[PDB]
RNA sequence: CCCCGGCGAGGGGAGUGAAAAAGAACCUGAAACCGUGUACGUACAAGCAGUGGGAGCACGCUUAGGCGUGUGACUGCGUAC
RNA sequence: ACGGGGCUAAACCAUGCACCGAAGCUGCGGCAGCGACGCUUAUGCGUUGUUGGGUAGGGGAGCGUUCUGUAAGCCUGCGAAGGUGUGCUGUGAGGCAUGCUGGAGGUAUCAGAAGUGCGAAUGCUGACAUAAGUAACGAUAAAGCGGGUGAAAAGCCCGCU
C-alpha cells in the first residue's frame, strides 16, 4: 500500500521523538590504574577492578 | 526581440508569497498553495466586513438587555420605551453606559418607563 | 515496459464483459 | 473607541446556593446554564467565562410533569456495536440523582472548550449538605 | 529542427503524457511555434503626402527660426581644422548643411565632424531636418528645393 | 573566543549524524570526549576528530585552555549527493544517492 | 611556513590580493528543500487550517498615552483550485 | 420521524401590541458610467437625475517586459544591473525612496516593433522532497581460534582444526 498524502515535517519530526540516543551516565574509575572504562568492563589494557588480567 | 521571463515573474511571485505570511505549511512557502490561500483570505475578509456589523450589534444587545433586567426592565420594553420618550442614543452608546456609568444607565430607564406608562 | 504485467493479464484486466 | 471587553484575570465570580425540591427539571437548567454562562451581567462578553459559581442541593427531589417520570428515557452508546443502552427518569434518580441534572444543563451550554469550563462552576449534590461553607455561598430563588 | 521523426514512446500504457515528436514547441529543444523569416518592413508614403510633410518641416523650421539661409558656404583646403572655426563663427554646435552642389572639399572637411552633415538639396530627408539642431542653406540651394516641393 | 572546525563531504548522512552531535551539544569537551569514546556509532568517530581538532585550534591559534572549553555550537548540514544506479528486476533501474555531510563544531572557552 | 589528522580527506592560522563568504566544487549566487539559535504558543483537545473579535507575554518608542512589531489562549463564521 | 437540551406550554386556535432579523431601505464619506441643462466650454468644469451582480460574448481604457530612435545626451567605482529587507504611495496591473549584498553597467520623455505576462496541458528539462533510515544486502556449502601487518582486522597474509 502506498500513501494518499505528503506526510508533512511535523508528522516526520514527531515520529522521529524516540529516535535519539542515550548517553553513558557514568563511567567507572580503576581501582589503581585510575584510569577510566565501561562499568564491568576490562579497561583498555587489561586492568580490571585491580588486577591485571591481560597482560598484553 | 526575445523577452525573458525572468526577473518579472519572481517579483510577482514574491508578492504573494509575502501575503502569505503565517500560514501553516505549505501555504506560507510553495507558490501554488499560498496563491489560494491569499485569495480565500480576501473573501473572507470582505464577507466579514459585513458580519462585524451584525457580530457587534449583536453584543450591544445583550449587554442592554442584561443591564436593564437588574433594573425590572426587559430590552423589547426598554427599547420601546425610549422611542415613545424621543431618546435617539445609540445601541453603541446605550451598552457603553450600562458598562461605565451604571447611575447614568439607571436614569435612562426611568425615563423609558415613565414614557411607557 | 507497458506492465506490470498484471496490466496485461487479461483475466485479471478484462474482468467485467 | 472601541467595545469594552472583559478580561480573564479580573472578572468577579460569586457564589450560590440553590434548592432544587420541587422545581420542573428543565425550567430551572435554563436559569443555571444562563448564571453559568453570565448573561446575566452588563460586562458579557461571548469568549470569556463571566459566571458564577452555583451549587445544587437536593438533586434527587427535582421534578417533572406529564408521564415523563417513567417515560423519559435517557440513551447513550458505548463505542462497542450493539453498546446502545437506555435508562428512565425513574432509574437514574435511583442511580445517580446528580447526573440528571447535570444532563440538562450540559446540553443547555455552549460546545467547546469554554463550555466545558462553564460546567465546571456547577456543583451538584443529592443532599441537603455541602462542604463548600468556606466560600460563603448566597441563597438564590432561581 | 534538427532530429528524426520517430514517435519517442507508443500512444497507450506507458504512464506519460502523450508525445508525438522530440521536435515540438513544448519540449526542450524544439522548434519555436511561430518562428521568424526574413522580412521587408518598408511602408509606402504618397508622394504627395511625403511633399506635404517635408513642406510642414520648412515652413516650422522657420517659425522657431532654425532655418539660417546665406549665399556662399565653402572652405578652400579639405582640412577639418577650417570647417570647425568657420562653424565656431557662427555659433554653430551641429547643423545641416544643405548645398546646390556638393563641395569637394566641403565634403571632406566635414565628415570627422560627428555633428556635422554636409548634403544636397536632391537629398534632404524628413529625419535629416528635425534631427539636427540647425540648418544652413546656401541660396541657390534654397531655389532647388523649393521647385522640387513646388 | 570562538574557534572552528569543520569536516566537510563526510561521508555519511546528516541524519544518521545528528543523532550523535545532539548528544554533546552544549557539554565541556571533557565530558564530550569521553562520551563519544563509548557510543558505538560511525558517526562518533567521525565527530571526535572533529571536535579534537577544534580543541587543537584553540591553543595554537587562540592560545585557550582545556580545561574550561564548552563545545557551545555544533551542527550538521547536508552535503552535495553522488548519484549512483541501482539495477531492479524486469529492466528497471533506482537512483542510489550516496549523501554526505559537513560537520561543524565550535568550542569557547566562556 | 606552522597546528589537529592516518607521512590522509578535511579544516584552523599565516601569507598573496582591492576582495579568499574571489581557493580552484572558484563572478553574481534566487526558490524549493534541510538545519542551529532566540521570542511567543502548544500535552482534556475534533474538521480546507483562514477570517472578524481578542486577553496575556516578549522587545522597542515615548510618556505625566498607548502606539509599533512578533506570537495567538478563547470565540462567531467558514466543505481547496 | 422537534436540529439538540428540554417543554404540559416553551403545543394548537383567535385577537393585540412590542422587539429581533438581510450585502433590502435610510444616514454619513468616497469613486465611476450615462443623460438633461448650464458658469461656457475645448473637450473641460458646474448643477442635476439616474445607473453601477455577472458566464459565453461584444465595446472602451491602461500597466509592465525586451529591443530601435531622441542619446557621442543623462545617471553611475562618492557604487550600475541583479539579489534581499523596510517605508511611503495609486482604483488595479504597479510606482517611488532607501538599509545590506553586488562590483559595471543602466537609461528619462515621447514615438516604433513584438519570441511581450503562466498554476494547470497524465506539459518539457534540471534540482530537491515523501514513503524512510523503512524493504533489501543475490542460493540455507559453514565456520572456530592463535600469530602478523596496520590509524584501525569477522572478511587480507601465515598456521592448526
Ligand atoms: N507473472 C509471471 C509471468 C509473466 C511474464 N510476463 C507476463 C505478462 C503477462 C502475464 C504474465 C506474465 C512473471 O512475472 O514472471
Ligand atoms: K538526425
Ligand atoms: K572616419
Ligand atoms: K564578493
Ligand atoms: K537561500
Ligand atoms: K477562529
Ligand atoms: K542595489
Ligand atoms: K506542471
Ligand atoms: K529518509
Ligand atoms: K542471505
Ligand atoms: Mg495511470
Ligand atoms: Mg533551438
Ligand atoms: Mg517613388
Ligand atoms: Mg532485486
Ligand atoms: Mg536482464
Ligand atoms: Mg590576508
Ligand atoms: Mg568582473
Ligand atoms: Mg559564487
Ligand atoms: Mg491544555
Ligand atoms: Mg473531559
Ligand atoms: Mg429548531
Ligand atoms: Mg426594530
Ligand atoms: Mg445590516
Ligand atoms: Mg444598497
Ligand atoms: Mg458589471
Ligand atoms: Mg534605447
Ligand atoms: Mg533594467
Ligand atoms: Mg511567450
Ligand atoms: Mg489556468
Ligand atoms: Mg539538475
Ligand atoms: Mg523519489
Ligand atoms: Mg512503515
Ligand atoms: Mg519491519
Ligand atoms: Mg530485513
Ligand atoms: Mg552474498
Ligand atoms: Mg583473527
Amino acid at each position: 500500500a502506498v500513501q494518499q498524502n505528503k506526510p508533512t515535517r511535523s508528522k516526520r519530526g514527531m515520529r522521529r521523538s524516540h529516535d535519539a540516543l542515550t548517553a553513558v551516565t557514568s563511567l567507572s574509575v580503576d581501582k589503581t590504574s585510575g584510569e577510566k572504562h565501561l562499568r564491568h568492563h576490562i579497561t583498555a589494557d587489561g586492568y580490571y577492578r585491580g588486577r591485571k588480567v591481560i597482560a598484553k | 526581440a526575445r523577452v525573458k521571463r525572468g526577473v518579472i515573474a519572481r517579483a510577482r511571485h514574491k508578492k504573494i508569497l509575502k501575503q502569505a505570511k503565517g500560514y501553516y505549511g505549505a501555504r506560507s512557502r510553495v507558490y501554488r498553495v499560498a496563491f489560494q490561500a491569499v485569495i480565500k483570505a480576501g473573501q473572507y475578509a470582505y464577507r466579514d466586513r459585513r458580519q462585524r456589523k451584525r457580530q457587534f450589534r449583536q453584543l450591544w444587545i445583550a449587554r442592554i438587555n442584561a443591564a436593564a433586567r437588574q433594573n425590572g426592565i426587559s430590552y423589547s420594553k426598554f427599547i420601546n420605551g425610549l422611542k415613545k420618550a424621543s431618546v435617539e442614543i445609540d445601541r453603541k452608546i446605550l451598552a457603553d453606559i450600562a458598562v461605565f456609568d451604571k447611575v447614568a444607565f439607571t436614569a435612562l430607564v426611568e425615563k423609558a418607563k415613565a414614557a411607557l406608562a | 515496459v507497458t506492465s506490470k504485467w498484471f496490466n496485461i493479464d487479461n483475466k485479471i484486466v478484462d474482468h467485467f464483459p | 473607541m472601541k467595545t469594552f471587553t472583559a478580561k480573564p484575570e479580573t472578572v468577579k465570580r460569586d457564589w450560590y446556593v440553590v434548592d432544587a425540591t420541587g422545581k420542573t427539571l428543565g425550567r430551572l437548567a435554563t436559569e443555571l446554564a444562563r448564571r453559568l454562562r453570565g448573561k446575566h451581567k452588563a460586562e458579557y462578553t461571548p469568549h470569556v467565562d463571566t459566571g458564577d459559581y452555583i451549587i445544587v442541593l437536593n438533586a434527587d427531589k427535582v421534578a417533572v410533569t406529564g408521564n415523563k417520570r417513567t417515560d423519559k428515557v435517557y440513551y447513550h452508546h458505548t463505542g462497542h456495536i450493539g453498546g446502545i443502552k437506555q435508562a428512565t427518569f425513574e432509574e437514574m434518580i435511583a442511580r445517580r440523582p446528580e447526573r440528571v441534572i447535570e444532563i440538562a444543563v450540559k446540553g443547555m451550554l455552549p460546545k467547546g472548550p469554554l463550555g466545558r469550563a462553564m460546567f465546571r462552576k456547577l456543583k451538584v449534590y443529592a443532599g441537603n449538605e455541602h462542604n463548600h461553607a468556606a466560600q460563603q455561598p448566597q441563597v438564590l430563588d432561581i | 529542427v534538427t532530429g528524426s521523426g520517430k514517435k519517442p514512446w507508443r500512444q497507450k500504457g506507458t504512464g506519460r503524457a502523450r508525445s508525438g515528436s522530440i521536435k515540438s514547441p513544448i519540449w526542450r529543444s524544439g522548434g519555436v511555434t511561430f518562428a521568424a523569416r526574413p522580412q521587408d518592413h518598408s511602408q509606402k508614403v504618397n508622394k504627395k503626402m511625403y511633399r506635404g510633410a517635408l513642406k510642414s518641416i520648412l515652413s516650422e523650421l522657420v517659425r522657431q527660426d532654425r532655418l539660417i539661409v546665406v549665399e556662399k558656404f565653402s572652405v578652400e583646403a579639405p582640412k577639418t581644422k577650417l570647417l570647425a572655426q568657420k562653424l565656431k563663427d557662427m555659433a554653430l554646435e551641429d547643423v545641416l548643411i544643405i548645398t546646390g552642389e556638393l563641395d569637394e572639399n566641403l565634403f571632406l572637411a566635414a565628415r570627422n565632424l560627428h555633428k556635422v552633415d554636409v548634403r544636397d538639396a536632391t537629398g534632404i530627408d524628413p529625419v535629416s531636418l528635425i534631427a539636427f539642431d540647425k540648418v544652413v542653406m546656401t541660396a541657390d540651394a534654397v531655389k532647388q528645393v523649393e521647385e522640387m516641393l513646388a | 573566543m570562538e574557534t572552528i572546525a569543520k569536516h566537510r563531504h563526510a561521508r555519511s548522512s546528516a541524519q544518521k549524524v545528528r543523532l550523535v552531535a545532539d548528544l554533546i551539544r552544549g557539554k565541556k569537551v571533557s565530558q564530550a570526549l569521553d562520551i563519544l569514546t563509548y557510543t558505538n556509532k560511525k558517526a562518533a568517530v567521525l565527530v571526535k576528530k572533529v571536535l579534537e581538532s577544534a580543541i587543537a585550534n584553540a591553543e595554537h591559534n587562540d592560545g585557550a585552555d582545556i580545561d574550561d572549553l564548552k563545545v557551545t555550537k555544533i551542527f550538521v548540514d547536508e552535503g552535495p549527493s553522488m548519484k549512483r544506479i541501482m539495477p531492479r528486476a524486469k529492466g528497471r533501474a533506482d537512483r542510489i544517492l550516496k549523501r554526505t555531510s559537513h560537520i561543524t563544531v565550535v568550542v569557547s572557552d566562556r
